């Protein structure tokens, strides 16, 4: 009862497969998308999705940005910049970069470049979690 | 206290100044 | 005597119907009037 | 448009970007929306339309 | 004792009440230059910024009514912040002229609203749309709720300002007590930090009772 | 509303920013995506 | 018995306010997501301000008859 499609502008994870439930870390909260969800379109953030199979397995994908739609029927379209996996990420360089950008904040002198900046730890502080 | 069946002289003061000094004094504005 | 002329477009043009002061008058005199005779009882 | 190894069809599609258009009476089954996410997904529909045409 | 200010019509040999009443008028000089001195410009920059956010709804009859909400807002301003100094007599406090205000503007609207639009100022009691089958239960709901206005309008303005007057005096009271008997400035902290929302209280009134007029005349307007 | 917004800063530029940190944390033997990412290779030439 | 009994079954009518506030509110931000369908939603909010108003009656009136 879900035709789920997790895409990306290089390579396709699934086409129109039925899974059970997604789980999307969205801007604005987080989320739970089961059977006859109501209609709803809503940008993510950098975090962790995962998506639990008809078996019962659960698989893990790590999205940077992009849009999410459910419509009027079980369908879901998810189109992210970003999809990655763990297994070929590096913890060290991520607390490196997260220390970097530590004193970055205090390096910056506008409040738009230290913005840019803030983007920057929060998409580090994000990450190192998991 | 506040009632004391005394209140002719103030309904009528109140009157005559609302009515007639407040407005003469206000008209005399630009915007 | 020159102070009519200021505002005699106001009184005869717009507070026509604010000039219905008879209410407040009869209530006031009535309220007097029973305060008189509760007064007068003793 | 790619049709065939010997073959093209030229078409265009239309662009509903403007947030005023996109605020109708259709939209109101989807209840959890605001201002703010309407213009970024615009934002976002503008960059895929174009990534999809060049390729 | 605490009841001596409120039942006080300015005692004298004569009565004064006119002449406590008349007097906040002598604080706003009538301009005649066209560059004029501090002191009236700040008054006229808050009328004319006071004017656009309350008398931009009517369309043109309610712009006729200008004059006299305006005036009425500064009347009840000026009355209520004088009373604050220490041994004032705030007119207000009086029932009398309360009662003598509300009921004109009220019944002009309430009969204004009946000689232009008789059809449309007759269906107000009815709620718009349809209200189920309740018709005949609701039709005396509103109706009865009409005659409530003033009687609120004017019993709110009566009891606040007394309130506030019995707490200033109770706790200076208490804080004159406490002196004998130990040392405590916490009450004249209390009677400090009250004294300011005494004073930011008294406008917010005035713009409560003018606005829920404009309200009223929109109404049937 | 967020932080990124009201400071000149565009729902795009965010999503770069973020993409750009994403792939900066990946291993490097994997980091040939750079070479498929490769967004620089249009130049802007104005009116005048 | 008849003053006291009066002045204790008066306080009943006091959750009618609330009831009201409530009902009234819910319209107000029902309202922001749905202008088209504002139609529908008065009747409703019209029953419950109704019923609760009608219960606070009921109690004003049992009120009334211990105090006579």
């Amino acid at each position: 009862q879900m035709s789920f499609t997790f895409a990306s502008p290089t390579q396709v994870f699934f086409n129109g497969a039925n899974v059970r439930q997604v789980d999307v870390p969205t801007q604005t909260g987080a989320f739970g998308i089961l059977a006859s969800h109501v209609p709803t379109l809503q940008v993510l953030r950098p975090g962790l999705v995962v998506v639990h199979a008809e078996d019962g397995t659960t698989s893990k994908y790590f999205v940077s940005s992009g849009s999410v739609t459910v419509n009027a029927d079980s369908s879901v379209q998810l189109l992210a910049e970003e999809a990655v996996t763990l297994d070929m990420l590096d913890p060290g360089v991520a607390k490196a970069n997260l220390e970097k950008a530590q004193s970055e904040l205090l390096g910056a002198a506008d409040e738009a470049s230290r913005a840019e900046i803030q983007i920057r730890i929060e998409a580090n502080e994000a990450l190192v979690k998991a | 206290q506040l009632d004391t069946s005394t209140w002719f002289i103030t309904i009528t003061s109140m009157i005559m100044t609302l009515f007639i000094l407040f407005q003469l004094k206000i008209s005399n504005y630009s915007y | 005597q020159f102070q009519f002329t200021g505002i005699k477009k106001y009184f005869n043009s717009y507070t026509l119907t604010g000039r219905m002061n008879c209410v407040l008058a009869t209530y006031g005199g009535i309220a007097l009037l029973v305060l008189y005779f509760k007064l007068r009882s003793k | 448009r790619f049709r065939s190894v010997i073959s093209y069809k030229t078409e265009e599609k239309p662009i509903f970007s403007l947030d005023t258009v996109a605020s109708a009476e259709s939209m109101s089954i989807y209840d959890d929306i605001d201002a703010d996410v309407l213009r970024n997904y615009q934002e976002y529909s503008l960059a895929n339309i174009i990534y999809y045409s060049l390729k | 004792n605490l009841f001596a200010s409120f039942i006080a019509p300015t005692m004298m040999g004569l009565p004064i009440v006119t002449l406590i009443i008349m007097f906040p008028s002598l604080l706003f000089p009538t301009p005649k230059r066209l560059i004029n001195n501090r002191t009236i410009s700040i008054q006229q920059w808050l009328i004319q910024l006071t004017s656009k956010q309350m008398m931009a709804i009517h369309n043109q009859k309610g712009q006729t009514w200008s004059l006299m909400l305006m005036s009425l807002i500064m009347f009840i301003g000026s009355t209520n912040i004088l009373g604050l100094l220490p041994h004032s007599f705030t007119p207000t406090t009086q029932l009398s002229m309360n009662l003598g205000m509300a009921i004109p503007l009220w019944s002009a609207t309430v009969f204004t609203g009946f000689r232009y639009k008789t059809k449309t100022s007759l269906a107000h009691f009815l709620p718009q749309g349809t209200p189920a089958l309740l018709i005949p239960m609701l039709v005396i709901i509103e109706t009865i709720s009409l005659f409530i206005q003033p009687v609120a309008l004017a019993v709110r303005l009566t009891a606040n300002i007394t309130a506030g007057h019995l707490l200033i005096h109770l706790i200076g009271g208490a804080t004159l007590a406490l002196l004998n008997i130990n040392t405590m400035t916490a009450f004249i902290t209390f009677t400090i930090l009250i004294l300011l929302t005494i004073l930011e209280f008294a406008v917010a009134l005035i713009q409560a009772y003018v606005f829920t007029l404009l309200v009223s005349l929109y109404l049937h307007d | 509303v967020a932080y990124w917004r009201q400071a000149g800063l565009s729902y795009i530029r965010y999503s770069q920013i973020c993409a750009k940190a994403v792939r900066d944390a990946l291993k490097a033997e994997f980091k040939a995506n750079a070479e498929k990412t490769s967004g620089s290779n249009v130049k802007i030439v104005k009116v005048k | 018995a008849k003053f006291i009994g009066a002045g204790a079954a008066t306080v009943g009518v006091a959750g009618s306010g609330a009831g009201i506030g409530t009902v009234f509110g819910s319209l107000i931000i029902g309202y922001a997501r749905n202008p088209s369908l504002k139609q529908q939603l008065f009747s409703y909010a019209i029953l419950g301000f109704a019923l609760s108003e009608a219960m606070g009656l009921f109690c004003l009136m049992v009120a009334f008859l211990i105090l006579f």
